[PDB]
């Protein structure tokens, strides 16, 4: 249960997409959250008393971009916290939150990113999702574009969604042709292309570093949803993942006992699980989140709704729902955060709204 | 021939 300690709104007065709580922070360090919208990144430390402290922003030197999301990451190189941030413009920037400048960014997607993600075990690979039907895998170490996951049975319309499993050995994207892809990036082929990005450095070689096309993913369906699929979560081996129809599902491929390592890209069979239901939230890019721990789900709908559910208990039929409302949140909950202490829950507006919930 | 957005 969640209590709404406060609120305030950004001067841009446009859409705010996204909102990522920093996890990669230090012992007893501020409660830090970036939020993106218009061209704008921002960040802000919580504090008692439901206090929400602006510190600085990075506005783009393009006002025609439009970030969509970002994500935390480290850098290795100087041990910081980093903060990645992507939008309508198809350019990744990498920005150093401390001084809000970017250091370096990725250029390559033939439009518009939709999702950032850092793999769960090392800091260097991120991944993008993008309008242009493809992913990429990057390594931000040595800013080689690793691989391109698309073409032949790739995404056949916006990549909406992409997640890594714990482990970080695979991948599942969502679009809006509707489908889920599973790719596992623990091949021997990425395994080595992985290898291949570290130990490549344009100062010493004049060949330039050579991507992997994957075409062909490790399992597709579009047996869960009738519409896009604009956010998708491993939990576990388990799936979750969103179209705009009012349901979160957590499904499997396969059959109920198939594990997913044994899966082949033959397979056509699913096992659903669960289903999360919830109203008017029927517009796409609306995203949900988890705690820390994954023991709680939230997501907010397209008329200012907060729903977080209790993923602790046996079968996730069985999940109770808490509600939270507040008569002066009225616009397009995009996307909601929780602090790592999962004390706090921030949710971003299509108001440009910000809303404070403590647990 | 899906919306994104509900809001003006």
């Amino acid at each position: 249960s969640f209590k709404c300690v406060n609120s305030l709104k950004e001067d841009h007065n446009q859409p705010l997409f996204g909102v990522q709580f920093n996890w990669h922070s230090k012992e007893g360090d501020p409660l830090v959250f970036a939020t993106v919208g218009s061209n704008r990144v921002t960040l802000y430390e919580c504090h008692s008393q439901g206090e929400i402290r602006l510190l600085q922003s990075y506005v783009d030197a393009d006002a025609d971009e439009n970030f969509y999301t970002c994500a935390w990451t480290y850098d290795s190189n100087t041990s910081h916290p980093l903060l990645a941030v992507a939008g309508s413009r198809g350019i990744i920037r990498i920005i150093n939150p401390i001084t809000m400048q970017c250091i370096k960014h990725y250029v390559g997607h033939g439009n518009a990113i939709n999702e950032l993600k850092f793999h769960p075990r090392d800091p260097n690979l991120l991944l993008s999702v993008s309008k242009d039907h493809a992913l990429r895998l990057w390594n931000i170490q040595t800013d080689t574009l690793v691989a391109i996951f698309g073409g032949v049975e790739g995404h056949r319309d916006e990549v909406l969604s992409a997640d890594y499993d714990l482990l970080g050995e695979k991948i599942m994207s969502c679009g809006m042709d509707h489908s889920l892809k599973l790719w596992r990036i623990n091949s021997k082929r990425m395994m080595n292309a992985i290898k291949e990005s570290y130990d490549y450095n344009p100062n010493k070689t004049n060949r330039p570093f050579i991507s992997q096309k994957i075409h062909f993913p490790d399992f597709s369906t579009r047996d869960i949803h009738r519409n896009y699929v604009d956010c998708v979560r491993w939990l576990g081996d388990l799936i979750l993942s969103k179209s705009c129809e009012n349901a979160i599902v957590c499904w499997k491929p396969g059959k109920m006992e198939d594990d997913i390592d044994k899966i082949k890209p033959s397979e056509s069979n699913v096992t659903i699980l669960g289903r999360f239901d919830y109203s008017q939230c029927d517009i796409w890019y609306m995203r949900f989140s988890m705690d820390f721990w994954q023991k709680m789900l939230a997501l907010g709908n397209q008329v200012g709704k907060l729903y977080v559910w209790d993923l602790e208990v046996e079968d996730p039929h069985k999940a109770k729902c808490t509600t939270l409302t507040h008569h002066k949140c009225g616009a397009a909950i995009r996307q909601t955060s929780f602090s790592r202490d999962s004390s706090i829950l921030i949710a971003v507006c299509d108001d440009a709204s910000i809303w404070r919930w403590d647990r | 021939a899906q919306r994104k957005f509900a809001q003006s």
